[PDB]
RNA sequence: AAGGAGGUAAAAAUGGUAAAAAA
RNA sequence: GCAAACCGGAUUAGAUACCCGGGUAGUCCACGCCCUAAACGAUGCGCGCUAGGUCUCUGGGUCUCCUGGGGGCCGAAGCUAACG
RNA sequence: AAACUCCUGAACCCGGGACGAAACCCCCGAGGAGGGGACUGACGGUACCGGGGUAAUAGCGCCGGCCAACUCCGUGCCAGCAGCCGCGGUAAUACGGAGGGCGCGAGCGUUACCCGGAUUCACUGGGCGUAAAGGGCGUGUAGGCGGCCUGGGGCGUCCCAUGUGAAA
């Protein structure tokens, strides 16, 4: 009931005295329109295998987001190796103004208005992960209390 | 110049029809009903994967097609939307419809957009007083847009009058069957008067 | 560059070395021309592709092609030195025009009228 | 030697958060006493105190550790997200009325020392002045 | 608003004329960090009331002469040397740079 | 010794095969 | 004693080379001149901070060990694109 | 879509028709402040207003990925294309042509030229184990930059009040 957007497949391969056996990966973002999301990277011989399976790795490996007023709370810089996703929440009238990976992940999330850039390696895999941790690392006033109340 | 020609050939191009040619393009076909789906050789081959940006682009086209105009001026006034503040695309749709041609349309004066442009451009439609030409003339909260002195003496004018009744105005377009007039009011939006195009997509595509 | 090195040195500007010494913003330069030749693109192709050695009104030769497919130019034409290479004819830049003071396109070009000459495929009949 | 003890304080503090270690030792100074005072009072650390190690008055700063999260291993969410030396001993980054930070487009925390004192972000705002922008934290 | 500068008097070298080693701080309209640089102006001392090193306050004056602008007024502190000393060292090291 | 590893040992009579190109 | 160049021998299609026999410059010492290098940890220096396990050069402490300086190895958290 | 059916009325005639100009000047009061009196249109019988009324120029680029738009002939590494990857070596969605579609619309494309993208001189915003890159090591001049207490100075630094930053 979520939504099963893909965002690229990989036509992998390995050689051997026996030709060159290909393979497939299925980068897939499944998010519930407004509330949560989840990423899944399929990895099978024939494509659709890896696609459905990817839907399921995504559906198992979820995570939700402080989707408030259509946006995210504070803003973050996330890095994965040489890949950096740059995220800043946006006042309405903005849009999911972002790349392909981001608008994928965040429209699957429910992010309505979002100022976002992407520095360093633009490798879609790592980038996607980076977005997923942008979600994974979002705090609010409430969250603040948990820590910044004092135990 | 408004494409001119196979118009409801786009009634099928976008996918879903629109109040376009008027009576017919709403009768048992906007060229639809009979066989709605994009024309051309590849008419029905097996619809491919529209790249996300292209869904967006097709939406832009969609909206400016129903609104009946080239995307030049449309571009300029979308920039005017960016500038004139408000949740851009909303007050955009508003300050799009505020344009006189389709003001005349939804006011129930003209049957169809093209017809509207004719009528207005020939000063058949007056605006709060002087017979304003210019299909592109935004009005203001209060102005009473009427017709011409020779319009009460005009024909399909009375057609429009009689055949329209039993149809309520866009909650700000306060007409007159009694004198052939029509006050302007508050700014409508996505819900005051709705249409089948997701605005956010349009704006996001446009300003890239 | 640790801030202080930045204060002294600073960092160096861009500089562009120009891809078209037709020069002085020359997108149409005089093309008077000489010779004809043949060439053969890095490897996997074949043809002839002119010479336009031009001389412009500035100087030098160059290798200006043509809009391909059937010439007309014998030795003049004032081909307006245009611009843009390709993985052939170790140069190709500064193209011929098809319009200019000669060439004037290919009769029967029911397409690229904007360039390859042709006023208008006026059927008449 | 040290070219800047204040930074060293902020950094050792980092280390503490990254190791999870009840409290850390720091050189006792007056300025940093003001700093860690702000830190404590502005919803953050667990406290400062005028302690002493071998003939040298030092300071023991207890670091706040949140609830034991789970999944694979706790790693109880860290009260000190991250700090940065804004006005480094290269950049005397001066801040004032329009020069005030924001941090975390909303919340966050930066502290700037001025003639009118060691004011917190919103504090420096609330009195309407400015001065050297020392360090930022989330 | 006759601009006045506070600077270290350098070299009594001329009669009725002193050189003045001024030095100003500045930011960096690109990189933030502060900087500093020396400027030698023309102190007008018609009776050699000034000498080696003694910081005085100099004045934006009538054009006294050829580049010789910037008189004096209020002497400040003497027994300076050390400053003028370092500057001197730097001068000798300017004569320590040769491609001949 | 079971392993990974840091220093000092042994170990080849011979040769030129081009290449536009398929999945 | 050795050892480029050089010669002769063996080798091969050829051997201006690898292997054998000889041999000079040099390799040595005084003074001077050159001032290059894979002059390599392929890692500028000085400082503070962050688990321990273990072999050992070393200085102190009556000493199963605590302790300050070293050269090795393994790995906390971390850090790298990966090896590391 | 067409032809047709009706409706209007680009153009274009007949008519009328400008604002753009009240001072200086003349007189009343003195030539003073104030009142009346009078000359002043290039633009152009154009803008404009009234009546009348004719269906009346549509083109350029794209359609292999980037990137929305595919089938058919000819051509067979020849002819060609090309911004980069490459496309043609006799079944080409790339070449020409043709149907159809995308786009744009009195516009369409080309080259040129600058800024962007390019966080590819990185100040927000970077790097130097093996990718471009640590000086062969020392030495130390200048410069850069500095531990901890106290108070004075208030130079940078922040703030307070104005002059100014003309118009555009």
């Amino acid at each position: 009931d979520f939504e099963e957007k893909m965002i690229l497949i990989r036509r992998t391969a390995r050689m051997q005295a026996g030709g060159r056996r290909f393979r497939f990966g299925a980068l897939v973002v499944v998010g519930d329109r407004q509330g949560r999301v989840g990423l899944g990277f399929g990895k099978a011989p024939e494509v659709p295998l890896a696609v459905q399976k990817a839907g399921y790795y995504a559906r198992r490996n979820m995570v939700e987001v402080p989707l408030q007023n259509g946006t995210i709370p504070h803003e973050i810089e996330v890095e994965f190796g040489a890949s950096k996703i740059v995220l800043k929440p946006a006042a309405p009238g903005t849009g999911v103004i972002a790349g392909a990976v981001p608008r994928a992940i965040l429209e699957l999330a429910g992010v309505t208005d979002i100022l976002t850039k992407e520095l360093g390696s633009r490798n879609p895999i790592n980038i996607a992960y980076a977005t997923m941790e942008a979600l994974r690392q979002l705090r609010t006033k409430a969250d603040v209390e948990r820590l910044r109340k004092g135990e | 110049g408004r494409y001119i020609g196979p118009v409801c050939r786009l009634c099928r191009r976008e996918g879903v029809k629109l109040y376009l040619k008027g009576e017919r393009c709403y009768s048992p076909k906007c060229a639809m009903e009979r066989r709605p789906y994009p024309p051309g050789q590849h008419g029905q081959k097996r619809a491919r994967r529209p790249s996300d940006y292209a869904v967006r682009l097709r939406e832009k086209q969609k909206l400016r097609r129903i609104y009946g105009i080239s995307e030049r001026q449309f571009r300029n006034l979308f920039e005017e939307a960016s500038k004139k503040k408000g949740v851009t695309g909303s007050v955009f749709l508003g300050l799009l419809e505020s344009r006189l041609d389709n003001v005349v349309y939804r006011l129930g004066f003209a049957v169809s957009r093209r017809q509207a442009r004719q009528l207005v451009r020939h000063g058949h439609i007056t605006v709060n007083g002087r017979r304003v030409d210019l299909p592109s003339y935004r009005v203001r909260p209060g102005d009473e847009i009427a017709v011409a002195e020779k319009s009460r003496n005009l024909e399909l004018i009375r057609q429009n009058l009689e055949a329209m009744k039993g149809r309520k105005v866009g909650p700000w377009l306060s007409l007159d069957v009694e004198g052939m007039k029509g006050k302007f009011l508050r700014l409508p939006d996505r819900e005051d008067l709705a249409l089948p195009v997701n605005e956010q997509l349009v704006i996001e595509f446009y300003s890239r | 560059p640790t801030i202080n090195q930045l204060v002294r040195k600073g960092r160096e500007k861009v500089r562009k070395k120009s891809k078209v010494p037709a020069l002085k913003g020359a997108p149409f330069r005089r093309g008077v021309c000489t010779v004809v030749r043949t060439v053969t693109p890095k490897k996997p192709n074949s043809a002839l592709r002119k010479v336009a050695k031009v001389r412009l009104t500035s100087g030098y030769e160059v290798t200006a092609y043509i809009p391909g497919e059937g010439h007309n130019l014998q030795e003049h034409s004032v081909v307006l030195i245009r611009g843009g290479r390709v993985k052939d004819l170790p140069g190709v830049r500064y193209h011929i025009v098809r319009g200019v003071y000669d060439a004037a396109g290919v009769k029967d070009r029911k397409k690229s009228r904007s360039k390859y000459g042709t006023k208008k495929p006026k059927e008449a009949a | 030697m040290l070219t800047d003890p204040i930074a060293d304080m902020l950094t050792r503090i980092r280390n503490a958060t990254r190791v999870y270690k009840e409290s850390t030792d720091v050189p006792a100074s007056r300025f940093k006493e003001e700093i860690l005072r702000i830190l404590a009072r502005e919803g953050f650390i667990k406290g400062y105190e005028r302690v002493d190690v071998d003939g040298k008055p030092y300071l023991r700063v207890y670091l706040k550790y949140g609830p034991r999260r789970q999944g694979p291993d706790p790693r109880p969410e860290q009260v000190i997200h991250h700090i940065r030396r804004i006005s480094k001993p290269g950049r005397r980054v001066y801040v004032g009325v329009k020069e005030i930070p924001r941090v975390r487009r909303g919340l966050g925390i930066a502290i700037l020392s001025t003639s009118k004192g060691v004011l917190t972000d919103r504090e420096a705002r609330k009195l309407g002045v400015g001065g050297e922008l020392i360090c930022e934290v989330w | 608003p006759k601009k006045v500068l506070t600077g270290v008097v350098v070299s009594d070298k001329m009669q009725k004329t002193v050189t003045v080693l001024v030095e100003r701080q500045f930011p960096h309209p690109l990189y933030g960090k502060v900087i500093k640089r020396s400027k030698k102006y023309l102190a007008h001392d018609p009776e050699e009331k000034y000498k080696l090193g003694d910081v005085v306050e100099i004045i934006e004056s009538r054009p006294i002469s050829k580049r010789k602008r910037f008189r004096v007024l209020r002497l400040v502190e003497s027994g300076r040397m050390d400053l003028v000393e370092k500057y001197l060292i730097r001068r000798q090291n300017y004569q320590s740079l040769s491609k001949r």
